């Protein structure tokens, strides 16, 4: 029972650590978006970065 | 003599046209600077990573 309780506690801490991983309201790892695109040239070409849900 | 003396009006009109073109060039310098700033603003706005307030 003590081991399963510690296991559930760590499983909740994983949820909280994944939830807090934002930078100014945007996150590449919390799973709210499929990808982020950043500027790569003056004409507006994207620099795609696929999201990795955690 | 009347033909030679009539040229002063032509010179005056040419100077007035040069002055008008100069004022237009000053306004054009201002307009190109504003257009370049709008370029940088739209290019910054294209990025998907910004939050709503920056947009």
């Amino acid at each position: 029972n003590a081991l399963k309780s510690d296991f559930d506690s760590l499983r909740d801490q994983i949820t909280k650590a994944a939830s807090n991983a934002k930078f100014n309201g945007v996150s590449i790892a919390d799973g709210t978006t499929t990808k982020l695109s950043f500027l790569a040239n003056s004409d507006g070409s994207a620099f795609t970065v696929t999201a990795k849900t955690l | 003599s009347a033909t030679a003396g009539s040229m002063n009006a032509v010179k005056d009109s040419l100077q007035r046209g040069q002055s008008t073109i100069d004022v237009a060039l000053a306004a054009g310098d201002t307009i190109t600077d504003l257009l370049g700033k709008m370029k940088e603003k739209a290019l910054a706005a294209s990025d998907t990573s910004l939050n709503t307030a920056s947009f």
